[PDB]
RNA sequence: UUAUGCUAUCAGGUGGAUGGCUCGGCUCAAGAGCUUAUGAAGGACGUGCCAAGCUGCGAUAAGCCCGGGGUAGGUGCAUGGAGCCAAUGAACCCGGGAUUUCCGAAUGGGACCUCUCCGUAGUGAUCAUUCAUGAUCGGGAACGCUCCGAAUUGAAACAUCUCAGUAGGAGCGGGAAAAGAAAUCAAUUGAGAUGCCGUAAGUAACGGCGAGUGAAACCGGCACAGUUCAAACCGAAUCCCUUCGGGGACAUGUGGUGUUGUAGGGCUGUUCAAACGUCUGGCGGUAAAAUCGAACUUGCCUGGAACGGCAGACCAUAGAGUGUGACAGUCACUUAGAUGUACGCCAAAAGACCGGAACAUGUCCCUGAGUACCGUGCGUUGGAUAUCGUGCGUGAAUCUGGGGGGCACCAACCUCCAAAACUAAAUACUCCUUGAGACCGAUAGCGAAAUAGUAGGGUGACCGAACGCUGAAAAGUACCCCGAGAAGGGAGGUGCAAAGUGCCUGAAACCUGAUAGUGAUGGAACGAUACGGCAUGAAAGGAUCUCUGGCAUGAAGGA
RNA sequence: GGUGGCAAUGGCUAACCUUUUAUCUGGGCAGCCGAAGCGAAAGCAACAUGUGCGCAGCCUUUUGGCGAGGCACGACGUAU
């Protein structure tokens, strides 16, 4: 229902009434649907070229030569163009014309977002999600958190709130992943630590941006995948007063 | 120079591999000593043939010597005293990466060097 | 199909490996054979041969949107509170033109005084509205 | 010592799988988008000190000159020798020039002759102009427009139909192209150029009414933009070239006016005054290479080497990433964020210029012809007696007019004004640039991780590969012995490690040898099961576990 | 079909805009499906339950009762 607000030193200096977005029941299935839909809508078309393995004039020898009936080069016995021939076409490859986007109705996507927002208040979900923290949820901060412009100020606030341990966990838990992703550009497997939600575009977006594992966004740019990374709800999040005020009819 | 335009390893390495010679000059950068960084205002400078450096990584940590030679294509420097004795027994220089050394004394026989280091 | 479940089955649920060759295993392409060997299937799926009737031009032909008097009667208070109808000395004044309906039909009951103006009414709609104390007004 | 063999393992050889790595590929997005007679693209040949391929370049030939950026090295793929260049600022990058053989649109003539003949030294062909001069030609990944135009296939045969106006062909042509300001769409009364997207809708329509084919309008968006002639009236009042003298066009009409539908314009009269637009101008933005850009290279340990572990110190609008002897925010390049930039491009204030808009009056004048329409044939279309095209034939009217409203005609109503012209944007595409990626990871991904359209194959049209990886550093094995040896081997070195040059890892098949078992009286799906011999049984398997017995309870069964 | 959102005062948006670089958030009612059928068409246009049986569940004197859904009628719309 009601939540205390902590100043930059971390002491409660008032009360805020939580909007109706916070007493929404926990729906991991709908959260999973919303996050999977957003991930799928992010995806990018790919596939082999149009005639890859097929730009030959190869034809079969037929019967009477003691060889398989596969197409062969017109001036050699080397087989061509068939999916079981070396250099032949891929049978059933990925198609750039394939449509990977998923649809989720706006009503159930908003329901999933509300469920994920309410999941930021449960200590059991947040600690089970992986986060290390010593604060009391939900964490509402006075609006002056939005006006601070350097990373050191954010560090001081997070330490005063007992949230910086999660940032350190994300920083030291950053690990070089296994496999081909490193060559493709995904060298690290990153952790998620803290979500800061601001009332509007403020200096705290840049100020908290470089913290390890940290996401800083506004209420307008809040979606299911920020509140449930990997389809798991229970993200440790810092709300500001303006964000809580602006969340009154945000997804209802 | 390789901007955050491309965070892809392939594009970074292609840029470095096919770098022009004037870009490979900047690859010879090395950390300045505390006195040099204080009295130049910059944190690093290009290792030039002649200036004194201290090797701070590898088999030759702690050695101080003058840069004998610089190769821009290889991106290596050669330092007096950093050598590889070969099966003959004759002493051959072992090329070093400039990022493994630290400049302690700059060669300033070139009047253009000061602006080359900064601005 | 579930490709993974058939990895090792050889035929992959097709029966003989001589099945699953071409359109010969379907009896032809599309809805072919509807007079000869897919005649009964054509009857079942509605593709039997024949033509029937005629179409009039869309530019003269027209369908009318409808609403039964039960629907109007038993959600008229919602219409008045939503602005599409008004209460004049106790009688609901509903104008179907702003609802998008052009014919009132007579299904249901009429329990209140409805003064309904519409392009057309069924006869039974007329009696049901008039016995409830209201009236029917045609749109000139 | 049983040979020839058989089975298993091991060592080695061969081989090149696997793993790991990747400057390549592929796909998508965002940009940008023509070039060549001032000789292009493409090709041939040449060009390097040692140079064969590729790449670059052109007898000035891996290059020459100028300005800017960069600054200490450079001399392409490709660190070999010897030199040369560079502080007189090279290399490199950005911009601008020069040189630029022969063929090639190829164009003085000719080409089974990439050369050759005349040399009068070259405007080849077709065109415009006054005959000074000018235009066209070839190329460009796809996209665009115009025209010509199959068959396989489906219909479970097949002919109309479908495949499909597809494939293919010919012409034109730009950064876009085409379309485009209603003789329209509607429906009782409305809208108001075109294109593109969504929808209507697999609907209407067509169809051996089979299979199938298949709209549009309305409506919602993206982007918005309107106009110019012909004629009436006027009549040389104009336009072009120029050596500035003049010359050419032009009364078969240059120019002015005018440009349209509940008609408009002209001619006559009155009123209001002038909006759009063109040029100048360059406030200022965009804008080359590029410049700056925080904070550790601290102790100990391991190691060949820390970017690792454990302590310690910091930056963050920078914790994207890559390199560096192993994992790097603080070592280097960067990044976030700021700077600068020649030529250019857009560009506001402010000036110069042709000028615009209403009304009154009407036996007044003008408003596009082998055109619109129609007959007939054919193609095409969903277009059905109601698509569009075009072959033949026929063929109007002139505001008291003409067209349309899905067979024709009559009437009413509604609606427009063709047969002349232009016109941004929204759209398409991907040679190219940048970015990105649940993409591929060397038999994959482009054929090509490119000395790859290469080697090679075909007379030709054309077909078309394989081949990636030493190491941190060449430290790329000195000296010695054998050997005919500039082979190779041994010994000995280097290196953390031979990883010893087609060199990382280094599977199997196959081959050589060793070990265990067996074996010259022996019967064959090469094994499963049980019990034995021999060998092994270090780790990862058991320790009231294994062996051998006693005692107690004991189901079915039961001497 | 399984699992969900919303639900006759219905559901969902498409293109597109908002992207501050494909996500995303907020818009977007055009349209589609449902809401009335029958008929070739012209056209006309229905039960917010009249009756019975009865499962689950509930009550019950353990034999019955009420009985959503279900089933069977009756009535009505329209074509013939
Ligand atoms: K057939
Ligand atoms: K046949
Ligand atoms: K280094
Ligand atoms: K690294
Ligand atoms: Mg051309
Ligand atoms: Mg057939
Ligand atoms: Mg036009
Ligand atoms: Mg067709
Ligand atoms: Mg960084
Ligand atoms: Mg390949
Ligand atoms: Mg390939």
């Amino acid at each position: 229902a009601t939540a205390k607000t902590i100043d930059l030193t971390g002491k409660a200096v008032g009360e805020v009434e939580l909007p109706a977005v916070f007493d929404a029941d926990y729906r991991p299935d709908l959260i999973k649907k919303a996050v999977l839909a957003a991930q799928a809508n992010r995806l990018q078309p790919y596939g082999p070229r149009l005639y890859s393995g097929m730009e030959t004039s190869a034809r079969g020898w037929g019967s009477g030569r003691g060889v398989s009936h596969v197409p062969r080069l017109v001036n050699s016995s080397r087989a061509a163009r068939v999916p079981h021939a070396k250099g032949g076409r891929r049978a059933h490859p990925p198609k750039p014309e394939a449509d990977r986007s998923e649809k989720v109705n706006t009503k159930e996507r908003r329901y999933a977002i509300r469920s994920a927002i309410a999941a930021t208040t449960d200590p059991t979900l947040v600690s089970l999600r992986g986060h290390i923290f010593e604060a009391e949820l939900p964490i509402v901060a006075v609006n002056d958190l939005e006006s601070l412009e350097r990373t050191k100020q954010v560090i001081e606030f997070l330490e005063a709130a007992g949230l910086y341990e999660d940032v350190l966990r994300a920083k030291y838990g950053r690990h070089i992943r296994a496999g081909r992703g490193k060559l493709r550009g995904r060298k690290y497997k990153h952790k998620k630590s803290v979500l800061i939600v601001a009332g509007e575009n403020t200096p705290i977006l840049k100020a908290a941006r470089n913290l390890s594992g940290v996401d800083v966004v506004t209420v307008d740019s809040l979606n299911a995948e920020l509140l449930a990374p990997g389809t798991h709800a229970g993200r440790l999040t810092v709300w500001t007063e303006s964000a809580i005020g602006k969340l009154e009819g945000a997804f209802q | 120079m390789i901007a955050m335009v491309s965070k892809q390893p392939r594009k970074q390495r292609k840029a470095r591999y096919a770098a022009p010679l004037h870009i490979r000059q900047k690859f010879m950068g090395a950390r300045l000593s505390e006195a040099l960084t204080k009295e130049y205002g910059t944190r690093s400078a290009a290792v030039i043939t002649g200036d004194t450096v201290k090797v701070m990584r590898g088999d030759f940590k702690g050695t101080e010597g003058k840069v004998q030679s610089v190769s821009l294509m290889d991106g290596t420097i050669t330092v007096d005293g950093v050598i590889s004795t070969k099966v003959d027994g004759t002493e051959v220089p072992r090329p070093l990466n400039p990022s493994n050394v630290m400049i302690t004394k700059l060669e300033m026989k070139d009047g253009r060097r000061a602006s080359s280091i900064k601005k | 199909m579930d490709t993974k479940k058939f990895r090792g089955s050889r035929t992959c649920g097709g029966g003989t490996h001589k099945n699953r060759r071409g359109a010969g295993n379907r009896g032809g392409r599309g809805k072919a054979g509807g007079c000869k060997h897919h005649f009964v299937r054509a009857m079942m799926r509605g593709y039997s041969y024949g033509k029937h009737g005629f179409k009039r031009p869309d530019e003269v032909s027209r369908d009318v949107s409808i609403v039964n008097v039960g629907e109007l009667d038993e959600l008229a208070s919602y219409l008045v509170e939503e602005g599409l109808a008004e209460v004049k000395d106790g009688a609901y004044h509903i104008n179907l033109e702003n609802l998008g309906i052009e014919k009132v039909l007579g299904s249901g009951r009429v329990t209140k005084n409805l003064v309904v103006t519409s392009e057309e009414f069924s006869a039974s709609a007329r009696e049901k509205i008039e016995n409830a104390g209201g009236s029917c007004i045609d749109a000139e």
